[PDB]
């Protein structure tokens, strides 16, 4: 799951994967000064697995 | 300012450049020449993108 709003600022070609890592920053980065980011990795092999790395908590509640 | 999205885009790119730099230095610490090649190559592209967005800004200043 994930209850926050994000904007993808970049992706990296990983070695031994056709699935690039997504680099996401909070939609509120600019409006609210939010520092929060997350990195998202899917696996072409393992179908259902999803690997996310969250860096920094949000400086606001999650929105409706 | 009108071209304030250009200010945003720039910082988003500068952020990716910082991640790619972190990883490149992590890869140098780990002595992983394959990951050095991968990250350094993609860091050139990211930094050129950054350079291009900054040229666009300097234009508006003028
Ligand atoms: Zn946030």
């Amino acid at each position: 799951g994930d209850l926050w709003t994000w904007r993808k600022y970049g992706q990296k070609d990983i070695l031994g994967s056709r699935f690039p890592r997504g680099y996401y920053r909070c939609a509120y980065k600019f409006t609210h000064g939010c520092k929060a980011t997350k990195q998202v990795q899917r696996s072409e092999t393992d179908s259902n697995m999803l690997a996310i790395t969250y860096l920094s908590e949000h400086n606001h509640p999650r929105p409706t | 300012g009108a071209g304030a999205a250009l200010r945003q885009e720039i910082e988003d790119k500068q952020l990716m450049v910082n991640n790619l730099t972190d990883e490149l230095q992590d890869a140098i610490d780990e002595a992983n020449p394959a990951e050095i090649a991968n990250t350094s190559q993609q860091l050139r592209h990211a930094r050129a993108d950054l350079a291009d967005l900054q040229r666009r800004f300097a234009v508006l200043r003028n």
